[PDB]
């Protein structure tokens, strides 16, 4: 039988977005990653006059959006393993 | 994502592990119960999200058709050798890839669900391949997963 094998974990974002709330979280945080990447680039590379306070504001907004994205990714990883736990328990009835 | 008919009858028996009342649907309440009996603590939102990933019709609960259907999307397995080796490393104090037989007996008879000293004997008979009172657990795990 299966011996010591367990369900293989999945690959990418291609699931669990049916929870529109994570979807709302992903789409807002990713727009903000785009937003603050642009504004940091502009305020450091497309100006003669680097306004450090402006860069600080957008660095704080940037780290916020990145870690929001990280946080959604870890909750997807957690949901998949919770699901793989049920699939693994079910699968012991094949023994 | 398409498997055998024998497994259909098998997954039906699995379904009763989940349908704690036998009403033909899995609710979040029963899924919380089952998940907690496996040593996990999912939030109410995590339970609603697992049901909603399966829930074909939208009635908030999983039936065997929806249960069987998501089983096929998750049929592939992978070997567990590296995960088992890291469980052994937890007890590798020196980080040298060894755990003494005495240390292994102490762990197996004091932590988790435990083993009898007789059960531990058989285990160490197999684990100490070189008979030197030290378990090279990567070797021992490769022997058990081969
Ligand atoms: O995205 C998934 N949702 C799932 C999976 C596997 C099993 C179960 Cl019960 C659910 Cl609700 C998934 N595998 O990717
Ligand atoms: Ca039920
Ligand atoms: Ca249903």
């Amino acid at each position: 039988g299966r011996k010591l094998e367990l369900t293989k974990a999945e690959k990418h974002f291609h699931n669990f977005m049916m929870d529109t709330q994570l979807t709302k979280r992903v789409k807002n945080a990713a727009a903000n990653v785009l937003r603050e990447t642009w504004l940091i680039y502009k305020n450091t590379k497309l100006v003669k006059k680097i306004d450090h306070a402006k860069v600080r504001k957008h660095q704080r907004k940037f780290l916020q959006a990145i870690h929001q994205l990280r946080s959604v990714k870890m909750e997807q990883r957690k949901l998949n393993d919770q699901a793989n736990t049920l699939v693994d328990l079910a699968k012991t009835q094949l023994e | 994502a398409a498997l055998t008919e024998e497994q259909i009858a098998e997954f039906k028996e699995a379904f009763s592990l989940f349908d704690k009342d036998g009403d033909g649907t899995i609710t979040t309440k029963e899924l919380g119960t089952v998940m907690r009996s496996l040593g996990q603590n999912p939030t109410e939102a995590e339970l609603q999200d697992m049901i909603n990933e399966v829930d074909a019709d939208g009635n908030g609960t999983i039936d065997f058709p929806e249960f069987l259907t998501m089983m096929a999307r998750k049929m592939k397995d992978t070997d567990s050798e590296e995960e088992i080796r890291e469980a052994f490393r937890v007890f590798d104090k020196d980080g040298n890839g060894y755990i003494s037989a005495a240390e292994l007996r102490h762990v197996m008879t004091n932590l988790g669900e435990k083993l009898t000293d007789e059960e531990v004997d058989e285990m160490i008979r197999e684990a100490d391949i070189d008979g030197d009172g030290q378990v090279n657990y990567e070797e021992f795990v490769q022997m058990m997963t081969a």
